[PDB]
């Protein structure tokens, strides 16, 4: 069959949220509230994509 | 019985088992197609029902 198409370790870099789980838990209603938008616009690109490549911007 | 009657009689037994024969031939014919292609109504093996699926959103995104 076809060739896989792999997006590069270069479109993959990102500055990384380096916190631990439990700041990500004491955090997390207000990054629920304060961060709602393209929270919600990647998971609806990951709903409806369903390909992890479709939703790396 | 005249000789009219029965001769008028033995072609409509003629033309009845003549047709009747015919219409073994063509159902044979019919079912050899049938059991080879699967096309028509007869051979139909069940397959399983698309109305079970469900369509839902998911617990994960991918699938």
């Amino acid at each position: 069959p076809g060739i896989v198409e792999l997006p590069s370790l270069e479109d993959l870099k990102v500055q990384e949220v380096k916190v631990s789980s439990s700041v990500l838990k004491a955090a997390a209603h207000h990054y629920g509230a304060q961060c709602d938008k393209p929270n919600k616009e990647f998971m609806l690109c990951r709903w409806e994509e369903k390909d992890p490549r479709r939703c790396l911007e | 019985d005249a000789p009219e009657k029965n001769y008028e009689r033995t072609m409509a037994i003629l033309q009845i088992e003549s047709e009747k024969a015919e219409l073994r031939l063509k159902e044979l014919e019919v079912r050899r197609l049938m059991r080879a292609k699967g096309d028509g109504p007869w051979f139909q093996y069940p397959t399983i029902d698309k109305a079970l699926i469900d369509h839902s959103p998911k617990a994960t995104p991918d699938n």
